[PDB]
């Protein structure tokens, strides 16, 4: 487990920062609830359903520790976060709608920072 | 697992909470283990379309005093599935309190709890004033009612 | 159809039997006249208004208004309500 | 719809309801059913003003907003004796005590 080049870690961090810092037109940070999973004691129901839990804390850690070897590997963990939130909280929940917007903000940020 | 709980249906249900009381309302959700959770408050006359699930148990209190309120003329609210995307409506009102209970509410609202035993009243009413309304009290009563189907 | 409730100062209140029966105490004591040696007129009139309010709004579909109580009658009204079991 | 009244004379208070659309005369008939005095033995008042028999309770100023179950409007009642109407006399209710210090 050897280090990614500096320019790739600079790319990854700037994409995730955009997603995390994104505010909507009302002025609300959509990432807020996605920073940190609830614990298995708080909400066992989440862990009976979701096989591969992940939050933005873990995604920032996986950047620091060079576990993502491509912008592609990063996207997969973010899409997974957003799909887990969609699977658990179903269509019709604010948190499902928030996760959809964040998928879009991610792809939009990676399109700008891969230029 | 207690008698009064939400079930983990994972079946979405759109609900409108409407406060037609002169109280600030605290919606209270019973979780999968019967434990009441507080949700954001509704000022008098306000309503909100909110997302819930089939078989999720709700009840409604004065946000300041925990005085109990009705929803569609009963104490518990449980959504069906929406038929054809129609939201379920929850009409939140005052009950008809007993006069005794309404008098306790007004004295409690005008007198700091330290000063309750400084009022010139029948002494048995000091205990009644201190027995503040709460969800856990009413939860146990509603549970006993359900035990008798 | 109607019963007489008499306050301590000798005010007579003619209310519907069905409305008076809101009071557990009154419901037991019922003849058609009821003498209250310890509830005065400014309290007993307000009790009668609670009876009207209760029968009107119990099991209604119209919005229910708050039953108002002035600070100055609240303590007496409490003791009345406590004695009258309503 | 419904208006909620206290009909008051001397130390007698009748709690009754009626319709906004019902007449002062129909109220006298309610009183006659209770106190066995005929309409022509009754004067009804609102705040010292004599109510005409043919007028509706709504027309006299008794509305759903001013005559509520929890705050009924007052109708004054005076009876005839020896072919003379008494002065309208409503005995006040008792006064509450001084508001205690601990209730502000
Ligand atoms: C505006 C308003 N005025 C008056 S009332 C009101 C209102 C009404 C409703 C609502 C919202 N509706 C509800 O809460 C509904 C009502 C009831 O039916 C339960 N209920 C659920 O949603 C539940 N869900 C379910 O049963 C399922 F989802 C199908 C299985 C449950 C509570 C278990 C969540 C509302 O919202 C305000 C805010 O309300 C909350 C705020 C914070 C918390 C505490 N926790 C909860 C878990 N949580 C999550 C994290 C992640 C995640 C994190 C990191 C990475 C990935 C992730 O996936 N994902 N999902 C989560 N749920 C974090 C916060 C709870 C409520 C206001
Ligand atoms: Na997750
Ligand atoms: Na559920
Ligand atoms: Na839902
Ligand atoms: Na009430």
């Amino acid at each position: 487990l050897s280090p990614n080049p500096p320019k790739l870690t600079k790319q990854m961090n700037a994409i995730i920062d955009t997603v995390i810092n994104y505010k909507d037109s009302s002025g609300r940070q959509l990432s807020e609830v996605f920073i940190q999973l609830p614990s298995r004691k708080e909400l066992p129901e989440y862990y009976e359903l979701i096989r591969k839990p992940v939050d933005f804390k873990k995604i920032k850690e996986r950047i620091r520790n060079h576990k993502y070897r491509s912008l592609g590997d990063l996207e997969k963990d973010v899409m997974l976060l957003c799909h887990n939130a969609q699977t658990f909280n179903l269509e019709g929940s604010q948190i499902y709608e928030d996760s959809i917007v964040l998928q879009s903000v991610f792809k939009s940020a990676r399109q700008k920072i891969a230029k | 697992r207690p008698v009064l709980r939400s079930v983990n249906s994972r079946e979405p249900s759109q609900v409108i909470f409407c406060n037609r009381s002169p109280r600030v309302v605290l919606p209270v959700w019973l979780n999968f283990d019967g434990e009441p959770q507080p949700y954001p408050t509704l000022p008098p006359g306000t309503g909100r379309r909110i997302h819930s699930y089939r078989g999720h148990l709700w009840l409604f209190r004065d946000a300041g005093t925990h005085d109990g309120l009705l929803v569609n003329q009963t104490e518990l609210f449980v959504p069906s599935l929406n038929v054809d995307g129609q939201p379920i409506f929850a009409n939140i009102t005052l009950p008809v309190y007993t006069l005794k209970e309404r008098c306790l509410q007004v004295v409690r609202s005008l007198v700091k709890p330290e000063n309750y035993r400084r009022l010139d009243i029948v002494r048995s009413l000091y205990e009644d004033l201190e027995d503040h309304p709460n969800v856990q009290k009413d939860l146990e009563r509603l549970t006993q009612e359900r035990i008798a189907h | 159809m109607y019963v007489k409730l008499i306050s301590s100062d000798g005010h007579e209140f003619i209310v519907k039997r069905e409305h008076a029966l809101t009071s557990g105490t009154i419901k037991a004591m019922l003849t058609n006249e009821v003498n209250f040696r310890e509830i005065p007129s400014h309290v007993l009139s307000k009790v009668c208004m609670y009876f009207t309010y209760k029968v009107r709004y119990t099991n209604s579909s119209t919005e229910i208004p708050e039953f108002p109580i002035a600070p100055e009658i609240a303590l007496e009204l409490l003791m009345a309500a406590n004695f009258l079991d309503c | 719809m419904d208006v909620f009244l206290m009909i008051r004379r001397h130390k007698t208070t009748i709690f009754t309801d009626a319709k906004e659309s019902s007449t002062v005369f129909e109220l006298k008939r309610i009183v006659e059913g209770i106190l066995k005095r005929p309409p022509d033995e009754q004067r009804l008042y609102k705040d010292d003003q004599l109510l005409d028999d043919g007028k509706t309770l709504g027309e006299c100023g008794f509305t759903s907003q001013t005559a509520r179950p929890q705050a009924p409007a007052t109708v004054g009642l005076a009876f005839r004796a020896d072919d003379t109407f008494e002065a309208l006399c409503i005995e006040p209710f008792s006064s509450p005590p001084e508001l205690p210090d601990v209730m502000k």
